[PDB]
């Protein structure tokens, strides 16, 4: 009851999230990670630099 | 039959105009515990990003 | 819109030709400064 | 800033060419043909100066628009790029026929 | 090893038929598209390749 | 164009150059404000929007 | 012969619709969704769809 | 900037 | 230099509008359009080494 | 009677399009040819959805 | 008569080109290379950023 469930090989999601990467230790990633902070990931930024 | 008609004027440039922007690190700064990045988001006049 | 050009004298394809369409104080530029600094290739 | 405002005036603004003043279109001629046809499709050819051509090896050219040709196996002279030109001649004869 | 692995990042995408709209942005919107009334298109020939 | 050749040994491309006024004019109307517009007399690449 | 339908550098690779590119030749990017198909047809196919 | 409404073979208009 | 190849064009704008100016077809010859130019702008057996 | 004489209207007439809304062309491509060029002559495209 | 000719060690340009950056493989050079596009190979530029 206290152990964690989701540290289960029949997790699938991080069974999807392992195998995106491949089926070796050695894994040459590309991967694209969004912006998750509230004030910025939605924010429409106007002209200027 | 009816159909709903695009606006066909007032909503895209006939300017050439990049669709996608990469912005690549000015600055990286690679320290043991992170990877910093440091970019320069250049959002011209006429774009809203 | 208030210039009305044929489009190729915009691009002076076949335009009247840069003697008469350059203002004349930028030919008298041209050619004053014309022995050291050159502007007939931008044109 | 006499200068500057001068040339800011419409009237008299920057025109360039560019000197070579031709489209570039590799026509691709196999080994053992001899023969080669170039279909265009109607257009309006408005000022047309006319036309130029050579063949170039297949070989020698790098495939165009290519930020990385991996075919491109060779490294001596480019003719498309630099004008080291040599099968001017292998041309027997040819045909236009605007329609 | 690490240096005698690769990597073969691949899609499969079953059902799909990939599809380019003739609009300007690239978004829907209208069935009679932003370039399909422009007369460009509409009232000259093209013969695209 | 139908060309007849000498048959060589070798894939060959045949290089044909048209007669092109593949010019353009450049606008500076204010300070960092820098626009060109094109023309290609035979071939103008230029589209509607 | 001379028009690119896009043809205003809108894309990433302005002169095609480059569906996918080789992940171990490829050195820039332009690869999405941690897979070969590039960032300019995930985009068209995400705002056509 | 000049305006270019021909059907065919039309400006590029680079810009900005 | 990349000349004519769209996909890894160059860059030129103003910073206030960061729009580019400067597009290149592939089906333009900038590199013997520049040795052409040069042929005819001068003899080419002159060897300027900058 | 009503709906006949209301449909019989030119006005109002029964107006339908085929769903898939696509002129369909089959390029064929030889088995190891890994490119394909469709050249298509000059048309009106006056209203191309894509 | 088919052989490209400048591929040849009598290649007088070539030659000079070669010996501008020294008689080994292992070059540390230092050119200058001149901008071609002729939109910018000579536009003259005004006040501005």
């Amino acid at each position: 009851d206290n152990v964690n469930p989701f540290n289960h090989h029949r997790n699938w999601g991080l069974k999807y999230r392992s195998q995106l990467l491949g089926n070796s230790r050695y894994v040459n990633f590309h991967i694209q990670v969004p912006q998750k902070f509230f004030a910025i990931k939605n924010l429409l930024l106007l002209s200027g630099s | 039959r009816q159909t709903v008609v695009a606006p066909t004027r007032n909503v895209t440039t006939e300017k050439a105009q990049r669709l996608q922007i990469r912005f690549y690190p000015i600055q990286t700064d690679d320290t043991s515990t992170g990877y910093r990045v440091r970019y320069n988001i250049n959002v011209g006049d006429g774009w809203v990003l | 819109l208030t210039t009305a050009t044929p489009r190729l004298q915009y691009f002076h394809i076949a335009g009247p030709g840069t003697r008469e369409y350059l203002s004349e104080d930028l030919q008298q530029f041209i050619s004053a400064t014309g022995s050291y600094f050159d502007l007939k290739n931008k044109f | 800033n006499q200068l500057e405002l001068m040339l800011r005036n419409a009237t008299n603004d920057q025109t360039f060419v560019d000197y070579l003043g031709a489209k570039n279109a590799l026509y691709s001629v196999p080994a053992g043909s001899t023969a080669l046809t170039i279909n265009i499709p109607a257009r309006t050819w408005e000022g047309m100066r006319g036309w130029s051509f050579t063949r170039i090896k297949a070989a020698e050219t790098p495939q165009l628009g290519a930020q990385y040709d991996v075919n491109f196996k060779y490294s001596g002279s480019i003719a498309y790029s630099d004008g080291g030109f040599y099968l001017s001649h292998t041309f027997r004869n040819m045909s236009i026929l605007f329609d | 090893q690490p240096g005698q692995v690769l990597s073969y990042k691949k899609f499969l995408c079953d059902n799909y038929l990939w599809t380019i709209p003739f609009s300007s942005d690239f978004m829907y919107m209208g069935e009679l598209t932003d370039l399909g009334q422009n007369p460009m298109y509409t009232n000259n020939s093209h013969s695209m390749v | 164009i139908n060309f007849e050749l000498d048959p060589m040994d070798d894939p060959t491309y045949v290089y044909m150059l048209y007669g092109v006024f593949d010019t353009v004019r450049v606008n500076q109307p204010e300070r960092n404000v820098l626009a060109m517009a094109y023309f290609r007399t035979p071939f103008a690449t230029g589209n509607a929007v | 012969t001379s028009i690119n339908w896009p043809g205003n550098d809108r894309l990433l690779t302005p002169n095609m619709f480059e569906i996918k590119r080789s992940v171990a030749l490829d050195t820039e990017g332009f690869t999405m969704s941690q897979c070969d198909i590039t960032k300019d047809w995930y985009l068209i196919q995400m705002a056509t769809n | 900037y000049p305006f270019d409404p021909s059907g065919v073979q039309r400006v590029q208009l680079s810009g900005g | 230099l990349y000349h004519d190849s769209g996909v890894c064009s160059g860059t030129l704008n103003s910073e206030r509008s960061g729009m580019n100016v400067v597009v290149e077809l592939p089906d333009r010859n900038t590199e013997l359009s520049y040795q052409y130019m040069l042929a005819d702008m001068m003899s080419r057996h002159h060897y300027f080494a900058l």
